[PDB]
C-alpha cells in the first residue's frame, strides 16, 4: 500500500518489507531511500541500491524486479 | 556548569569561615580567661559592617566584574580563530555526509555541490585541491554522459523505426 | 582580581587594626605584667600572617582552576562550532566512489 498526494511527488510503499520512498520532480526520479533496517544489512548495500533506483519511472517496474529477485536468491 | 556554586563556596566558607573559626580557635590557644575573652571584645565593635552578606554578595560580584573583563578579552583572543570556514557557507550533502546517516543519494546535489565547492600543511591542501579538481571533473563527465546518452537514444529510434 | 582579594583579607585580618596601645589598655584592667602581654600580641602578628599567606594560596590555586574550567568549556563550545578537514577528505572520498 502507498499514498499520494495530489500531485503523486511523495510516495511510500513496502516492495517486500522495507520502507521505501521516493521523490520526483517530474518524470525522471531524482531521490530515492530506503528506510528500514533488517537485521542483516550493510551500509555499502543500501547506497548500491539506491543509485539503481534511480533513474525513470517507466522502468521502475522492471528495475523493482531485478534488484528485489536477488536479494532472496 | 555554574560556576557560581563553586565560587560561592569559595568565598562563603572556603575563605571567611575558615579564618573566622581559626582566628577564634587558635586565639583561644594562645593563653588566661580575660585577656582573649576580651580582646575579641572590641573587634566586633571594629570590624563590624564586614561581614554583612549583602555587601559579601556584592563582593562575588566585583570578582565578577573582574571575571568579565579577563574573560571578555581572553574569548576574542581564542574566538576569532577559525580552523576551517563554519557551517553556514557549505553545501547541504556536506552535511549530510559529515554528520552520517544521509538516507537518500542523488546526482543533482553532489553535482552543483563540488560545483560551487571553493579551492583552498601543504598535505590537506595539496590533496584536496586535486581531489577537487577531479570531482568537478568526473561530474562534468557525467553530464557529457547525458549528452551522450540522449543522442544515442534519438538516434537509436530513428535506426529502428527504419528496420522495423 | 587577586589584588582585591588581598585588600579583602588585609581588611578583614587582625594584624593592623589591633595596634599596641589600645591592647594595653583594655588589657591593664585585669593583668599588669607587661612583658608577656607584648609576648601574647608578638603571638597575635605572626598567626595573622601565617593565615594571610595561606588565604594567598588558596586565592592563587582557585585562580588557577577556574582559568583551566572556564577555557576548557570554551574550548568545547569553539570546537563544536568548528570544522575539521580530515572529515571532510573522507566524505570527498565516498563521493568519488558514487561518482565511479
Amino acid at each position: 500500500d502507498l499514498d499520494l498526494d495530489l500531485e503523486s511527488s511523495m510516495v511510500s510503499f513496502f516492495v517486500k518489507d522495507i520502507k521505501v520512498e521516493l521523490f520526483v520532480k517530474q518524470n525522471e526520479i531524482v531521490s530515492c531511500s530506503i528506510l528500514d533496517d533488517i537485521h542483516d544489512f550493510s551500509q555499502n548495500n543500501k547506497s548500491k541500491w539506491e543509485i539503481a533506483l534511480l533513474g525513470s519511472l517507466d522502468d521502475l517496474e522492471l528495475k523493482l524486479n531485478h534488484s528485489f529477485a536477488t536479494i532472496f536468491k | 556548569t555554574d560556576t557560581y556554586n563553586s565560587i560561592s563556596n569559595f568565598i562563603e566558607n572556603e575563605l571567611t569561615a575558615l579564618l573566622s573559626s581559626d582566628d577564634y580557635l587558635m586565639d583561644d590557644l594562645a593563653g588566661p580567661n580575660e585577656v582573649c575573652r576580651l580582646l575579641k571584645a572590641q573587634v566586633i565593635e571594629k570590624r563590624k559592617d564586614a561581614m554583612s552578606r549583602g555587601k559579601q554578595d556584592l563582593l562575588s560580584k566585583e570578582i565578577y566584574d573582574n571575571e568579565s573583563e579577563l574573560r571578555a578579552s581572553q574569548s576574542q583572543q581564542i574566538m576569532e580563530l577559525v580552523g576551517d570556514i563554519p557551517k553556514y557557507s557549505l553545501g547541504s550533502e556536506l552535511r549530510n555526509r559529515v554528520e552520517g546517516e544521509p538516507q537518500s543519494t542523488s546526482i543533482e546535489r553532489l553535482i552543483e555541490d563540488v560545483l560551487k565547492l571553493p579551492q583552498m600543511d601543504l598535505k590537506v591542501l595539496s590533496e584536496y585541491s586535486n581531489l577537487r579538481k577531479d570531482l568537478i571533473l568526473k561530474c562534468q563527465a557525467l553530464q557529457i554522459g547525458e549528452s551522450k546518452l540522449s543522442d544515442i537514444l534519438s538516434q537509436t529510434n530513428s535506426i529502428n523505426s527504419l528496420t522495423t | 582580581s587577586e589584588q582585591l582579594l588581598h585588600n579583602y583579607v588585609s581588611d578583614s585580618l587582625l594584624t593592623t587594626l589591633i595596634s599596641f596601645q589600645e591592647f594595653k589598655q583594655q588589657l591593664q584592667s585585669y593583668t599588669s605584667d607587661e612583658q608577656q602581654l607584648q609576648h601574647w600580641y608578638e603571638l597575635l602578628q605572626a598567626r595573622d600572617a601565617r593565615v594571610t599567606s595561606e588565604l594567598e594560596a588558596r586565592i592563587k590555586q582557585f585562580f588557577i582552576t577556574l582559568r583551566s574550567r572556564l577555557l576548557r568549556f570554551l574550548e568545547s563550545e569553539q570546537l563544536s562550532h568548528s570544522l575539521s578537514l580530515e572529515t571532510l577528505i573522507d566524505a570527498l572520498y565516498k563521493i568519488n566512489d558514487l561518482l565511479q
